[PDB]
RNA sequence: GGUUGCGGCCAUAUCUACCAGAAAGCACCGUUUCCCGUCCGAUCAACUGUAGUUAAGCUGGUAAGAGCCUGACCGAGUAGUGUAGUGGGUGACCAUACGCGAAACUCAGGUGCUGCAAUCU
RNA sequence: GACAUUGUCAGGUGGGGAGUUUGGCUGGGGCGGCACAUCUGUUAAACGAUAACGCAGAUGUCCUAAGGGGGGCUCAUGGAGAACAGAAAUCUCCAGUAGAACAAAAGGGUAAAAGCCCCCUUGAUUUUGAUUUUCAGUGUGAAUACAAACCAUGAAAGUGUGGCCUAUCGAUCCUUUAGUCCCUCGGAAUUUGAGGCUAGAGGUGCCAGAAAAGUUACCACAGGGAUAACUGGCUUGUGGCAGUCAAGCGUUCAUAGCGACAUUGCUUUUUGAUUCUUCGAUGUCGGCUCUUCCUAUCAUACCGAAGCAGAAUUCGGUAAGC
RNA sequence: UUUCUGCCCAGUGCUCUGAAUGUCAAAGUGAAGAAAUUCAACCAAGCGCGGGUAAACGGCGGGAGUAACUAUGACUCUCU
RNA sequence: GAACCAUCUAGUAGCUGGUUCCUGCCGAAGUUUCCCUCAGGAUAGCAGAAGCUCGUAUCAGUUUUAUGAGGUAAAGCGAAUGAUUAGAGGUUCCGGGGUCGAAAUGACCUUGACCUAUUCUCAAACUUUAAAUAUGUAAGAAGUCCUUGUUACUUAAUUGAACGUGGACAUUUGAAUGAAGAGCUUUUAGUGGGCCAUUUUUGGUAAGCAGAACUGGCGAUGCGGGAUGAACCGAACGUAGA
RNA sequence: AGCGCCGUGGCGCAGUGGAAGCGCGCAGGGCUCAUAACCCUGAUGUCCUCGGAUCGAAACCGAGCGGCGCUACCA
């Protein structure tokens, strides 16, 4: 009673029936993976810029 | 295989917290104690009649278990394992191999 | 079936070991011959080289149980009974070394 | 016992060779491939026949020893033993196998069936194309006539179609005639064992000189 | 039974080349790589530490991590019916920079040299790129070139 | 332009055989107290630039040179190949249509270029 | 006679009896094998992926160095030499792009090294995280790149989180070890004991992990033509039959009759191969009986050929009427 | 009915012996502990050891060489 | 080969059979991973429904330009590895024979190897070279340029890195074509036996045989044709007329 | 066909990485009038062939050759 092992038959169909899609990508993307050497210094940038900012601004 | 007897690696003893030396030995299970709770359950439920209620197990397919080391730190006696490949022999004494010499 | 494996694993190793038991006593005896009676050392030689013989083929059948048969656990006291076999082989080859060598022939005259 | 060529005729099956992988094959029947004069020079025969494939088939080797046998008999004996030289420009390295069943009654009983149906090698043939040459013969002009009745004789021993082709080259070489003949006149030719070196304008001078001095003495 | 290794297939892919075996030159070492360039994937034999695996063999992705000695970079991978983004952490010697990356820079500032240029004229640039259109008119002459005749050539056998 | 130090591309740079090499520079070269290393001051280390030599290294040139590199409407639009037909052929396979398109072969040409710093008749 | 007996516990014996089990894949099942967890090359059709009981092989280890760092050197082989010394001992020179070695299978990779020798070492360490492969983007295994420490080596740049890279392995429950010596034992305390938290080990190879022997020719049930044993159908290896060629046999002479080495076919009266139909049944060997059909003709009719004198015989044709 | 029922107790069973450094449960005894508890020693039968038993279950060889023709092998060697 | 009667009992069944009105719209799968899993399930996929945020785009089973990657087809062996045909010229202080020989680091000839230059034929697990078809990325507003702000990162260093402020560059805003709305979420059915055809391709003598790759189909589909046929050719379907 | 075993002196057989032996035969001498028996000695091998691993094996791992034994069942 043997049976059929493997096919890829239909496969290129039935992904491309709603397939495709490039995923979604935007401004600022996850920092994880990142240096954390690089991402703690990035943050007190960050913080030291939004507080000159704020001051020129007040 | 063969491992020394000592060996200088890190101890996070809360005062060396760095490389101290260790004396190393071999780790054995330690007799399994009665009134343990399991052992109490185990008891409590193969007394009586319905004969074996648990698996036991026969399909044994290693020939060979994972070596642990404990290492002592020298200092302050903190205890450390840590594991080693699947060997067949193991050896705690130095006989350490020399190349340019005849059979 | 890996139980009826087993069972002749274990017929073979009491086998071997009343074996090895029955070589033993006729080695103490044939160092105890008195060996004025040749006619008794001969019989004893004779007599422990049917044992070492039997041990010697219980010894292939160990061979080939390591070899191809998937032991499975036993792998120990196989190749301990194997050891001794061996050593009881060496010890009957020393035995009858020591009587098959002649007073004069060339290997005793060079270097006793 | 050896089954009919129809069962291995076409190139069905990658190119199988007797390498590292198969280590238990039976030898080539066929052994000679050169025969005839084949120590003769290259001047001494011009006209070169060769017998060409039309198909893309297997030949096997015992089809390729029976075709030389052919061919070479009857040249030998109705133009004489030192009248030609032939070689076979086919060589079967083809490895053709076979999955044996067994022939008795009840055979089902034990056979497994296509269940590893690998087969074992019992064969050889060499794979061809078309327009492939199989055979070719060098002789003289007056030799013609008798060697292509003894390529017609040795193609009733092959399978497909194979056509009798009157080469426009001198021999075995790769010139035309009058191309090889004022090759020839002048000192450019030097012989070989059975072959011929040419000289090129490309190399050390020295070793130019040293061969074809003829050529050099202008 | 089967196999299917970090490695499997990748006989011929992981080779080095003909006669450029042995250490890898040093500009691969002195190139500069930065977030967000764009560079090609080629793994090389010689270097056993960070190697792709051999999916990203010749893909072309983004960097977005820098190290001591590799460079993080933003495949995307296609899986199912639809592609993930798979970060690689790749040492610099299997990556090299994309050249159709920069030679857009290149458009891009001549582009803009064109615009500023034109600016101060109102020529109306045109900047964008055109196909290969289809050639115009163009009159042929026959003054040394009077047109020779051909024909098929019979069959014959070549051998 | 030569040479030295550090290089980039890594044979157009390599290999084989000869010939030449002002100047300077490299080099061979001379010595063993010291630091240092060897069975061996041969290599390595140190010292002198003194006693000498372009012999070698090194650089350059030569060779119907090998190799390597570049190009060709040289092979060849060939082999192969995507797509198409109720095309051919018993079949094997092969033509045609719209397209892409090699390798060997042959011929011709070439035989390191160049960056930073220093120095030289 | 305070022993037997009787009562309750404890050990042994106990197919006499009770209950249950007695793998999977599979060109039917069984036997065989593992294609069941994995690795290399190929099949695989130049991204990746990709099957068969496809091909050629391999794994359940081994290593305190065969790991890490640094320094020095160059290997296989060949040639030419030197007492004993020769084909092979040790020493010297030249050539040597690797033709050697790198634990093992194969494949990559490596030459002032990744090889060989020497020096020092334990980074084969700690804390958890992110990522790649298999992939459901789960786990396991393996691997990659950083961060925070502590170290090793080296003049230093640097390198080092095991083996140059691709394989070398394991959940819950339970037990046990290490750490914190931290939490709890719930009326309140101290000490044993026990239970917890974090990190390992003890093992499931049918390898995402049941605790498991057979027989039924006395058999039963649910089903299956997903699956065999008849026919039938495809195919024709094998069987049978027929050709083509012509080395030779036939005293002489290839072809009267034959015919090797080769090669092209036909048939479905052989046996296979396969599994399409049929398992809510197509009554299954042979014989008897009875009819018809085919021709690849044994006889009979008429002919042709012969190594046909006659006789007898052999080859072949039209022929299935009988 | 008659005539006979050969060899093998190695294995598997069955059965006889128990002086015992064998194994050896519960109860009991001793030591440690603050106790729960732990560790010892002792430890019946049975296994084990040692005998018997096949009109119990059952089982009851292999290879060479060898006699004035050949054949065969009374005979010999060896494994067992 | 464990009677009969009643009850537990409507025992369990991954297995067989059946499953009751119409119309409209959309519309599959026989594939991935795991399971004592292989007549079954879970999982992802395909499908429906409910929609939600917006309003022509952070798109596309497509091409072009530019730039990568590959090791198949082909080709090659007087290029490596391995196989392999035939001679030629040589070398033996150094293969085996004989001859002249007492022998000689002696001579002649025979035959084997080793080298040189050639020559014939080859490789799924060989290769210098190397396509076609397929395949990755980019073609800008989340962009470019100028100036100077943050940092505990980095540099010898206001040196760089990342993110910024301010200013400038707009409809040819950075190739073509098309967009039928684009994007996003939830929930759930059925399926998880497939089969056929062209082309590539493995085993097999072959098979209406077994097993893979791409695409298209049948299943699920009628219609015209192929007399006849699930798959082929043509073309896909509301009811009618021309 | 598959599986498993075996292959060693003239015959029957042992044989584990530092590496070939047992018995009977065979040869020589002795004893005996002589032959056996007996006594003292000696010799004896392509370890089936081929290749590989190892610094090295008959042994380890592969290719075949030869001979044996087991299985080949359900209809
Ligand atoms: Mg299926
Ligand atoms: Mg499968
Ligand atoms: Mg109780
Ligand atoms: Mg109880
Ligand atoms: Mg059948
Ligand atoms: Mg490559
Ligand atoms: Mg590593
Ligand atoms: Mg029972
Ligand atoms: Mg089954
Ligand atoms: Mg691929
Ligand atoms: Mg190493
Ligand atoms: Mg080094
Ligand atoms: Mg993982
Ligand atoms: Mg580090
Ligand atoms: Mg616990
Ligand atoms: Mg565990
Ligand atoms: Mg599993
Ligand atoms: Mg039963
Ligand atoms: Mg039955
Ligand atoms: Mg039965
Ligand atoms: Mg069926
Ligand atoms: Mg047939
Ligand atoms: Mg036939
Ligand atoms: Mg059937
Ligand atoms: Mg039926
Ligand atoms: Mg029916
Ligand atoms: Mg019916
Ligand atoms: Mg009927
Ligand atoms: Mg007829
Ligand atoms: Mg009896
Ligand atoms: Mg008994
Ligand atoms: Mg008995
Ligand atoms: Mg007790
Ligand atoms: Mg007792
Ligand atoms: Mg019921
Ligand atoms: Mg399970
Ligand atoms: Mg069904
Ligand atoms: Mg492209
Ligand atoms: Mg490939
Ligand atoms: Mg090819
Ligand atoms: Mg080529
Ligand atoms: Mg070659
Ligand atoms: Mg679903
Ligand atoms: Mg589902
Ligand atoms: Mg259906
Ligand atoms: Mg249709
Ligand atoms: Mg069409
Ligand atoms: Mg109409
Ligand atoms: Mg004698
Ligand atoms: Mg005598
Ligand atoms: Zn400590």
């Amino acid at each position: 009673a043997k049976s059929k092992n493997h096919t890829a038959h239909n496969q290129t169909r039935k992904a491309h029936r709603n397939g495709i899609k490039k995923p979604k990508t935007y401004k600022y993307p996850s920092l994880k993976g990142v240096d954390p050497k690089f991402r703690r210094n990035h943050k007190h940038a960050l913080h030291g810029t939004a507080k000159a900012l704020a001051a020129a601004k007040k | 295989v063969n491992v020394p007897k000592t060996r200088k690696t890190y101890c996070k003893g809360k005062t060396c917290r760095k490389h101290t030396q260790h004396k190393v030995t071999q780790y054995k299970a330690g007799k399994a104690s009665l009134f343990a709770q399991g052992k109490r359950r185990y008891d409590r439920k193969q007394s009586g009649f319905g004969g074996q209620t648990k698996p036991v197990f026969h399909k044994k397919a290693k020939t060979t278990k994972k070596v642990v080391l404990r290492l002592e730190c020298v200092k302050c006696k903190t205890r450390a394992q840590l594991t080693l490949k699947r060997c067949k022999h193991f050896e705690l004494g130095g006989e350490k191999k020399q190349k340019g010499q005849a059979l | 079936s890996q139980r009826k494996l087993q069972q002749d694993i274990d017929k073979l190793l009491k086998k071997v070991k009343e074996g090895i038991e029955d070589f033993d006593d006729i080695y103490e005896k044939f160092q105890s011959t008195d060996p004025s009676n040749s006619s008794h050392r001969e019989k004893l030689e004779s007599d422990l080289k049917r044992e070492i013989k039997k041990l010697q083929k219980h010894r292939d059948q160990i061979k080939t149980w390591l070899s191809k048969e998937d032991v499975k656990d036993k792998q120990s006291v196989l190749m301990t009974n194997r050891r001794l076999i061996e050593n009881g082989m060496e010890r009957f080859k020393s035995v009858e070394k020591l009587m098959k060598t002649k007073q004069f022939s060339k290997e005793a005259l060079t270097n006793p | 016992a050896r089954r009919p060529a129809r069962c291995y005729r076409y190139q069905k099956n990658k190119p199988y060779p007797k390498s590292r992988y198969n280590r238990a094959v039976p030898d080539s029947k066929i052994r000679i491939y050169d025969l005839g004069k084949k120590k003769a020079t290259v001047d001494e025969f011009p006209l070169c026949v060769h017998l060409v494939s039309n198909e893309l088939e297997q030949l096997s080797s015992e089809a390729l020893e029976a075709a030389r046998i052919c061919a070479n008999k009857y040249m030998t004996t109705v133009s004489g033993r030192d009248a030609f030289h032939l070689r076979v420009r086919v060589h079967p390295f083809h490895v053709l196998r076979i999955n044996k069943m067994l022939s008795c009654a009840g055979a089902d009983r034990l056979q497994q069936g296509m269940r590893g149906a690998w087969g074992k090698p019992h064969g050889l043939a060499a794979r061809v194309d078309i327009g492939q040459i199989i055979f070719s013969v060098r002789t003289k002009d007056s030799n013609k006539d008798v060697v292509v009745e003894g390529l017609r004789r040795a193609r009733y021993k092959f399978p497909g179609q194979q056509k009798i082709i009157l080469s426009k080259k001198w021999g075995f070489t790769n010139l035309d005639r009058p191309e090889y003949l004022k090759k020839r006149e002048a000192g450019e030719v030097k012989d070989d064992g059975a072959f011929v070196k040419f000289l090129s304008k490309k190399g050390s001078l020295e070793n130019n000189i040293r061969e074809f001095p003829e050529y050099f003495a202008a | 039974g089967k196999s299917h290794g970090y490695r499997s297939r990748t006989r011929y892919m992981f080779q080095r080349d003909f006669r450029k075996h042995g250490a890898v030159h040093l500009s691969t070492y002195l190139k500069v790589y930065k977030v967000g360039d764009i560079v090609d994937i080629k793994a090389n034999g010689s270097i056993q530490k960070g190697m792709p695996h051999k999916f990203y063999q010749g893909k072309t992705g983004v960097v977005y991590n820098v190290t001591k000695s590799s460079v993080g970079v933003i495949i995307n991978k296609m899986v199912g019916n639809r592609y993930l983004e798979k970060r690689l952490n790749l040492r610099v010697e299997h990556i090299k920079h994309s050249k159709c990356r920069q030679e857009f820079l290149e458009r891009v500032k001549a582009n803009a040299a064109k615009r500023a240029e034109a600016k101060a004229q109102g020529v109306a640039v045109q900047l964008k790129r055109q196909p290969a259109q289809p050639r115009e008119s163009r009159i042929v002459s026959t003054e040394g070139n009077v047109p020779q005749t051909l024909a098929p050539v019979p069959y014959e056998t070549f051998i």
